[PDB]
């Protein structure tokens, strides 16, 4: 049933299309009369839904889209792999990594920028970085820049394939609807092959290369003589003295004797003390049981050969007595709407990097970068931000699969139509513990603050004063310290250092230590969960609501995103899901940035430091546990307690950082003109504008129209959260570089 | 409720009256223009002044003009 | 009403709307006799609204008056206590006002 | 229409589950409206205030609390079956009113039937200003 | 056999409600239908009386254990207590307040008990008989907070 | 001397602050070896300082109490006193281009106006004729003065959109 269904030639190779910019939308291919053709033109550049109706010229659309953005991202990745190579302090940061800041961007002496290349250490200026590759160039055995030129030659020669790749998979042979509607032979492809091989060839790479250098690596062995990964690929004999069990020789793998693989493929909790990262010997074996994992979850679907398990049957199948139908034609929807597999994917992928965010701040996974406090907060609060886009953008496609893909015919009493029944009561519930959530979190923290401006600080919620401790959280704590005694016990120690009762320390530097949480994390986090509740609450509210609703029952005629139905009803204006998608954006931004000032803030006051012979001594006072209780504490103690290295920043090597928090403080501030105000006044003032150019004869043959209503809003709400996120990456990397 | 006014700009597309999902517009014969038609709104009690009719009206100026005010517990778009 | 299919009729529009009491019984006096004749006698003298504002009225500005006069420097509230010896002198600058 | 029609309380209504999008107590205190149309066969359509609902063979009822859910669900059944149904509206002492055309040819056509009403024969912008109709009560586009 | 346990009210698919099983259960339809709010041929004053008496009873404890004097012994149990007993009288003003404002017209359409039979009005939907129910609920509200009051004085556990 | 600004060459924070740049320079110069890259590249950016300060003083170039250059912009004042290359020179410098940019927009724009489909033409350049008018506008302001007087640069508002108040 499975086959390879493509279509040969569909499209001719020409850049007759390139000659007219409008081609896509048939609205669009008329020309320019007024200025808003153009933002039209770039805003329906990618939505294939209004281009064709026919859903296989979208499949391969997007197909090549999907091979486009890999080529982009190879290509970037090429050009890091380039920078590490040709302008970086890579060979000097190896021999030590300890006292030399990572650095792989070089300035020109152009124009005054000779004060950014700064004196990272090792004979080498530059502008010292931030995303940690030399940590991952360290993980993976790396040691001269010719391996990092060979890499970048070969993702630029990847890059190429990919773009070849999708100039051939549309253009030259392009596949049909039933070759994308495999959804089991996709699922088992992307499960076994994709993510096993993956994890598979990443095992082997670790265990046959990885593993041998990095246990050269913190013997104090000099890189300079450390044999080349190939030496140890070929030859038994220096592979046999790092790691005995490789005198064995594969044995133990097929006589069922893994226990004799206990030296580099061990199960260990805790760090490396040497490097501060984890054990490579764990990785090795965590990879290599990811790819076992998924060798086995991906022969679970059927797709040829009768024996598997059939997605509409298993979904058909599941019934239960509350919910009517039970996931009667999710099968249906999955399998020929875009925007609904693009929801879930988006959503699970925002949660998965919130996921791996929280997991690299909790346990470092490679060498000296816990020490490395720079990488690890950028780390954290880039994927954190990342993460909270995708899930983001999984709303508004859910969204505009509601408006657009959305049919009442094959859905009749499922969990998608009781869920579109029963919408008010979840958007009343959700409204009510928001309201609850946000009353006694954030008026907790108003009495707190209260209460401390009226001189009693005993009538605080604090741990002086009364207290609310997060018991749950300390429990589940003191359980994963005391896992490896009894219900984990072939652990050597605990996973993570966050409830550990040992501290870890690299170059005289805390790399992690054990995490203290009283009332002041446990306001913090409740307001996290208002927050968040909040922000689904508005992304669930605009998805339920494009389709139908009390004040507008046709909302489904006037599409996904359109600005309003008029001031009628006393005026619905963002009333489409895209507004409500516009507004959740900024409850991201607020979310997202109270999560990692409370991750500056707590690893600042209480994890990170340097390490002195009477006791630990950490970067901040520890005021963590006194000044989180208030909105001036935490104002005074981090926002201005912090950020006097930004503003002293000029004259020296971080002069830049201040430069884009002003930047960025422009652009939050700039963007609250298209936020605040409309149209018809700019398009007055642009009557006017007209007007004058008009009375001299410079009138465009181009009407010159004012931005619409929903392009307003989306580059106010652009220009808003690239400000907030430039200022608040500005003041953390000053901060961090500064002092950290 | 809100007070909707028909000049004699209008020719009769009849596509003011699909626009309005709330029957406020009907449409009865006229002389002045080539159509022979003329928008009426006889059920301006039943209008929020959501502006479609504008919208769908496509003279320079607009022959259907909606004026907000007065509000009701019909032309505010409440089904409490 | 709701006999095959119907949901209307409009001679028992009642139930037509919607207007139901999901929760309504006419179980009346469940409490036992002689005791609502203790708190119906303890209405009657403040069962008319005249009455009831004019009482919480009574109690309110009465208390709230015995409050600060009576009511303060008897708890020892820390507002009529006064002060030992803070802040007479003002700016940590110079110039060291009062 | 040739005749106006009144509603019968003897017709079905088609099958669907409890939404929570649907009649409030303005129902009760205020009027609501009530659409009917004829089905030739068993359809499946998207109610304006819940989710889909399988209609009944031959007569239908719905009960809307608004005009605009009535119009709405009538120009859905229009465009997508051709369907022509209309609304009525019910008041809260059961006094019954038409509003889906009196005439029965819909406003889209004229029927030579209907009176101009609040039509003014001057062009737009040719309305005098607000001070000349100051402390009058009139607006200009009143007159 | 489908066991259709989520159904509209009264098989009605129009309005609000569907008939759920946080509704339909028979415990909780028996304890909301025993609740005095709902008791209707009782009369309005004889609700009030146990509806103030719980709640100002419930509405002592949080004032007594994180008031501002619970610090000082003997003088928490009283202080509580009284703005406890304010506190009543606030919400007894709110409710005579309601009592004017929702009640200066008359309703005309009555509530329709499940399978008819139902009263011609309820006592508690007039103007009197909601004065009487906010007469009931103060009176019932100082009873609480009296008695809150003198079991924080004599006790065998706590307060 | 003018406004109570002494001359740069003559300052004494001006000389203060040039030491005080000149040390920290050198702070920097201390930790790497004088044979390599870093350090040829900071006595370039040294050698770019004296130069620098250099120039700007003896050029009559004025300063007060800050050590920090000033500049004159009251026209005769510049002229009299020799400040003229501050702004009164790249004034007429700047309004050059300025016309410069307004003039061959203007052409292209009555160029392409005298066309079917004028709006193509904002979106689809044409490259001959735009880089024939970009090397036909240095005498700007003679087409500007000439346009001017015969009514061709302007237009009566009788075919001009105005508002209808
Ligand atoms: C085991 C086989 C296999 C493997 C490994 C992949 C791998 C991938 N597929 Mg999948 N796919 C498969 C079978 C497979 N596919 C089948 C059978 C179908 C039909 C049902 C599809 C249909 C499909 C669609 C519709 C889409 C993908 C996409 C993708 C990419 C997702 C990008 C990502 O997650 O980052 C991982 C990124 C990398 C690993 C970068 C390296 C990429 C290398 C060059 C690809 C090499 C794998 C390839 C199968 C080798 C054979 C191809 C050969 C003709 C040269 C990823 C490379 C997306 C896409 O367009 O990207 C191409 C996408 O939208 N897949
Ligand atoms: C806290 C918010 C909230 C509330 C109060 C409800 C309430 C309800 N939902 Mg909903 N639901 C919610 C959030 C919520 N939902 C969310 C976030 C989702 C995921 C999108 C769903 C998905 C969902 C489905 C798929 C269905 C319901 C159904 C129901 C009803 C039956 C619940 C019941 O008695 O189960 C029993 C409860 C206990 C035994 C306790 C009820 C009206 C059902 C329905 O429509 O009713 C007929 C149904 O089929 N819900
Ligand atoms: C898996 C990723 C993914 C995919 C495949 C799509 C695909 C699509 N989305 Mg979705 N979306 C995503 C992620 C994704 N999106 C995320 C993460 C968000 C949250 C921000 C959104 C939010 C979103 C909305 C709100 C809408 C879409 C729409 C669309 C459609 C057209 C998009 C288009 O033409 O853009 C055109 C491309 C651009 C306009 C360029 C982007 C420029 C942005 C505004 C600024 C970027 C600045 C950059 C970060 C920094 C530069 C600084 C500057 C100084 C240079 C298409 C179906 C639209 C639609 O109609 O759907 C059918 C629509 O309304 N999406
Ligand atoms: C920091 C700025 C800020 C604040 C405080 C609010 C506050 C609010 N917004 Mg808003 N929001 C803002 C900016 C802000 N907004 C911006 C800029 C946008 C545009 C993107 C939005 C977008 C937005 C949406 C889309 C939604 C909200 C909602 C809400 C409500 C959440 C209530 C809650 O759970 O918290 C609890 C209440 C508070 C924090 C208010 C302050 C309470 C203090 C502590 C006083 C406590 C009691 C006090 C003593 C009483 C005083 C008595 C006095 C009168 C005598 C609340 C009214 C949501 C809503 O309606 O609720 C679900 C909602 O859906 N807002
Ligand atoms: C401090 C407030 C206050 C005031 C001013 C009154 C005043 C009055 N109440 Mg009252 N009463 C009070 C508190 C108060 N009571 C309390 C706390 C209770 C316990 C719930 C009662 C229970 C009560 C009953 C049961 C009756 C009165 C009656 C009376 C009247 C006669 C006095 C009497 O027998 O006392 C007692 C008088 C109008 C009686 C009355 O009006 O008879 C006609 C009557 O029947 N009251
Ligand atoms: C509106 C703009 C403006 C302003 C505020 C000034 C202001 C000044 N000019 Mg100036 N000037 C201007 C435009 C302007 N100028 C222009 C456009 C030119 C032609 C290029 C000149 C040419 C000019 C000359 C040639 C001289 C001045 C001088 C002066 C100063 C004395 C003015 C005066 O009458 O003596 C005060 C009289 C009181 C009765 C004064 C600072 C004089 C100067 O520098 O003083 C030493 C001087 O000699 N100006
Ligand atoms: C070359 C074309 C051209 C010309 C001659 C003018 C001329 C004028 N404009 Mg206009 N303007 C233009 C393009 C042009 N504008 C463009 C493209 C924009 C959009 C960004 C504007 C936006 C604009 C505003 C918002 C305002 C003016 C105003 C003015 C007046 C003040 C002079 C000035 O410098 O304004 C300042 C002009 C700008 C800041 C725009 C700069 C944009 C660049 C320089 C134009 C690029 C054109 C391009 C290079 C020509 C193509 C060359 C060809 C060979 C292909 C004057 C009548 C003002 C007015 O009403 O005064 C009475 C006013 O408020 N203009
Ligand atoms: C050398 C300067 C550029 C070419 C000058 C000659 C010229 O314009 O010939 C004109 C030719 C073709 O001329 C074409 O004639 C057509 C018929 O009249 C249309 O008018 C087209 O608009 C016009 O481009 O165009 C070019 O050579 C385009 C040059 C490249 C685009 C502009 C420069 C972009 C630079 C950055 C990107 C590349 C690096
Ligand atoms: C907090 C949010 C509480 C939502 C409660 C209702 C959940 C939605 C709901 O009613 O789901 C009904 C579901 C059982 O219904 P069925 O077993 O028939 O449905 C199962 C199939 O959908 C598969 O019960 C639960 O999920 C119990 C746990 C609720 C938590
Ligand atoms: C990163 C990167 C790179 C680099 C490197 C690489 C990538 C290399 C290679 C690699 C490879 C090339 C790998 C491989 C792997 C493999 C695997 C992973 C396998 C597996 C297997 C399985 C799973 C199974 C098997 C078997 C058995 C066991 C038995 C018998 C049967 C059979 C045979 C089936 C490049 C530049 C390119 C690009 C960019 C990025
Ligand atoms: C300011 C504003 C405008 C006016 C803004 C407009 C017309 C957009 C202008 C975009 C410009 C022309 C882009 C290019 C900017 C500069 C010309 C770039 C200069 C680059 C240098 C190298 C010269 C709106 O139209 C609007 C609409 C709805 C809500 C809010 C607003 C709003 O706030
Ligand atoms: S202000 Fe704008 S968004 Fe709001 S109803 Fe008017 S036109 Fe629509």
């Amino acid at each position: 049933k499975v086959k390879i269904a493509v279509d040969r030639n569909p499209v001719e190779t020409n850049f007759e299309k390139w000659a007219k910019p409008g081609h896509f939308s048939r609205a669009l291919a008329k020309g320019p009369n007024t200025t808003t053709w153009i933002w039209n033109l770039h805003a329906d550049a990618h939505d294939f839904d209004n281009h064709t109706s026919d859903l296989e010229e979208i499949s391969r659309k997007v197909f090549s889209a999907h091979f486009g953005q890999l080529g982009i991202i190879l290509i970037w990745l090429s050009g890091m792999y380039f920078h590490g190579a040709r302008f970086s302090n890579y060979e000097g940061w190896l021999s030590d990594p300890t006292h030399i800041k990572p650095s792989a961007q070089v300035v020109w002496p152009i124009v005054g920028q000779e004060i950014l290349n700064g004196d990272v250490g090792g004979g080498f200026q530059g502008i010292q970085i931030t995303s940690g590759f030399f940590q991952l160039w360290r993980a993976s055995g790396i040691t001269s820049e010719l391996q990092l030129y060979s890499t970048a030659i070969g993702g630029l020669v990847l890059a190429a394939a990919c773009f070849f790749a999708g100039w051939f998979h549309y253009h030259k042979a392009a596949p049909k609807l039933e070759w994308f509607q495999n959804v089991e032979s996709m699922l088992n492809h992307h499960l076994a092959g994709l993510l096993g091989l993956g994890s598979l060839a990443w095992a082997g790479h670790q265990i046959h290369v990885s593993l041998p250098v990095n246990k050269l690596l913190d013997a104090g062995v000099d890189p300079k003589e450390i044999p080349l990964p190939h030496e140890f690929l070929l030859n038994q004999s220096i592979i046999a003295d790092l790691y005995p069990s490789f005198s064995k020789g594969l044995a133990p793998f097929f006589t069922l004797n893994w226990a004799e693989y206990s030296d580099f493929l061990t199960f260990k909790g805790g760090l490396n003390p040497v490097t501060g990262g984890l054990w490579l010997s764990d990785t090795a074996h965590h990879h290599l049981a990811i790819a076992v994992l998924f060798l086995v979850a991906g022969h679970q679907y059927r797709t040829n050969w009768g024996i598997g398990h059939s997605i509409k049957d298993i979904l058909e199948s599941h019934k239960g007595p509350f919910t009517g139908n039970g996931h009667a034609g999710l099968y249906e929807i999955l399998t020929t709407s875009w925007h609904a597999q693009l929801a879930i994917n988006l959503a699970l992928f925002g949660s998965l990097s919130i996921i791996v965010a929280h997991h690299m701040y909790a346990m470092p996974p490679y060498p000296y970068l816990a020490t490395d406090y720079g990488t690890q907060l950028s780390l954290f609060t880039h994927h954190m931000w990342i993460g909270g886009f995708c899930v983001v953008g999984a709303g508004a496609h859910a969204a505009i699969f509601m408006v657009r893909d959305y049919d009442p015919t094959n859905n009749y009493n499922n969990l998608l139509d009781r869920v579109i029944r029963h919408r008010d009561a979840i958007i009343s519930h959700l409204n009510w513990v928001s309201i609850f959530l946000g009353f006694h979190s954030f008026g907790l923290y108003i009495h707190n603050d209260t209460m401390s401006a009226l001189g009693r600080p005993q009538d605080m919620f604090s741990d002086t004063a009364i207290q609310l401790q997060p018991v749950f959280a300390q429990w589940i704590q003191n359980t994963h310290f005391t896992a490896p005694q009894l219900t984990a016990p072939n652990a050597l120690a605990a996973t993570s250092l966050t409830w550990g009762g040992d501290v870890v320390a690299v170059g005289g530097k805390v790399a992690m230590m054990p995490i203290a949480l009283g009332t002041s994390d446990f306001l913090v986090h409740h307001i996290h969960a208002f927050t968040i509740h909040v922000t689904v609450l508005i992304l669930l509210k605009g998805v339920l609501f494009a389709r139908s609703s009390r004040l507008i029952p046709d909302k489904a005629n006037l599409g996904f995103r359109f600005p309003c139905d008029g001031p009628g009803r006393g005026g619905t204006c963002q009333v489409s899901a895209w507004d409500h998608v516009f507004l959740g954006l900024f409850w991201m931004y607020n979310s997202l940035s109270i999560v990692i000032f409370h991750f500056s803030w707590k690893m600042q006051s209480d994890v990170w430091g340097t390490v002195t012979d009477s006791g630990v001594s950490h970067i901040t006072g520890g005021n963590f546990a006194q000044s989180a209780n208030t909105i001036n504490g935490w104002l005074r103690d981090f926002l201005w307690a912090q950020s006097s290295q930004v503003i002293q920043s000029y004259g020296s090597a971080l002069s830049a950082y201040g430069l884009m928090f002003l930047g960025a403080h422009f652009v939050w501030a700039f963007s609250l003109m298209f936020l605040f105000s409309g149209r018809g006044y700019w398009q007055e003032l642009i009557e006017s504008i007209v007007w004058a150019h008009n009375k001299l004869r410079v009138a465009p043959s181009i009407q010159p129209r004012a931005l619409s209503i929903t392009q307003g809003r989306a580059v106010g709400v652009a220009h808003y959260l690239l400000g907030g996120i430039a200022t608040t990456w500005s003041f953390f990397l000053a901060r961090i570089i500064a002092v950290g | 409720a809100h007070v909707v006014k028909i000049y004699d700009t209008c020719i009769g597309c009849t596509q003011c009256v699909r626009a309005c999902p709330l029957d406020v517009l009907e449409m009865v014969p006229w002389d002045g223009c080539k159509a022979a038609q003329m928008a009426s709104s006889p059920r301006t009690e039943d209008c929020v002044g959501c502006k479609r009719c504008e919208t769908a009206c496509p003279t320079d100026f607009l022959s259907v003009r909606v004026y907000l005010g007065n509000e009701s517990t019909r032309s505010l778009g409440l089904a409490y | 009403y709701g006999e095959q299919s119907k949901y209307f009729d409009l001679q028992d529009l009642e139930n037509t709307t919607g207007a139901w009491d999901l929760y309504g019984v006419d179980e009346k006096k469940r409490y036992p006799g002689l005791q609502e004749e203790f708190f119906q006698r303890a209405t009657d003298a403040v069962s008319r609204r005249e009455a009831l504002n004019g009482f919480v009225a009574l109690t309110g500005v009465a208390s709230i008056a015995l409050f600060g006069l009576k009511g303060a420097s008897t708890l020892e509230l820390p507002i009529t206590k006064g002060p030992r010896m803070e802040k007479t002198e003002n700016g940590k600058g110079g110039i060291l006002r009062s | 229409p040739w005749k106006q029609p009144e509603l019968d309380p003897d017709t079905p209504s088609p099958i669907f589950g409890g939404s929570t999008g649907g009649l409030l107590r303005k129902a009760q205190v205020e009027e609501f409206y009530v659409t009917t149309w004829e089905s030739p066969k068993e359809q499946i359509f998207e109610m304006p205030t819940g989710g889909a609902a399988i209609m009944r063979k031959g007569p239908n009822l719905l009960k809307l609390a608004r005009k605009e859910h009535c119009l709405a669900l009538t120009t859905q059944l229009r465009t997508k079956f051709r369907m022509s149904p209309c609304f009525y509206r019910v008041y809260a002492d059961g006094k019954v009113e038409y509003l889906h055309p009196k005439d029965g040819v819909y406003p889209e056509k004229v029927n030579a039937g209907r009176v101009g009403v609040n039509q003014n024969m001057r062009s737009i912008g040719k309305n005098v200003d607000p001070i000349k109709v100051k402390f009058t009560g009139s607006e200009p586009f009143e007159i | 056999k489908p066991q259709q346990v989520i159904q509209p009210i009264n098989g009605d698919p129009f309005v609000g409600m569907l008939e759920t099983p946080v509704t339909s259960a028979p415990i909780v339809a028996n304890y909301l239908s025993n609740l005095p709010a709902y008791r209707t041929g009782v009369a309005p004053n004889l609700r009030g009386v146990e509806i103030g008496l719980a709640h100002g009873f419930l509405l002592a404890g949080p004032f007594i254990k994180l008031g501002p004097l619970r610090d000082v012994p003997g003088t928490a149990e009283v202080v509580g207590c009284m703005s406890a007993a304010g506190l009543v009288l606030i919400l007894a003003l709110c409710l005579s307040l309601y009592g004017n404002a929702a009640f200066q017209n008359q309703p005309s359409m009555g509530k329709k008990t499940l399978s008819g039979r139902p009263l011609p009005q309820d006592p508690l939907m007039s103007e009197e008989g909601w004065a009487k129910f906010a007469a009931g609920f103060t009176v019932g509200g100082l009873s609480g907070v009296a008695w809150a009051y003198i079991l924080t004085q004599i006790l065998p556990y706590y307060s | 001397d003018i406004a109570g600004l002494t001359p740069c060459s003559e300052s004494k924070a001006y000389n203060k602050l040039e030491r005080k740049e000149l040390k920290v320079l050198d702070k920097r110069l201390k930790k790497y070896e004088p044979g390599s890259a870093p350090y040829l590249a900071l006595q370039a950016t040294k050698e770019r300082t004296e130069n620098r300060f250099k120039t700007y003083a003896k050029q009559g170039l004025l300063c007060g109490n800050d050590g920090l250059p000033h500049l004159i912009s009251d026209p005769g004042l510049a002229l009299r006193f020799n400040h003229a290359g501050e702004v009164f020179i790249p004034t007429f410098g700047f309004l050059y281009v300025a016309g410069y940019i307004g003039h061959v927009g203007r052409q292209y724009i009555i160029l392409s106006k005298e066309d079917a489909k004028p709006t193509d033409k904002e979106i689809i350049l044409d490259v001959p004729l735009a880089l024939k008018l970009a090397f036909q506008g240095w005498a700007w302001p003679l087409a500007s003065i000439q346009e001017l007087r015969n009514g061709s640069l302007l237009e009566k508002d009788e075919n001009i959109t105005v508002s209808p108040r």
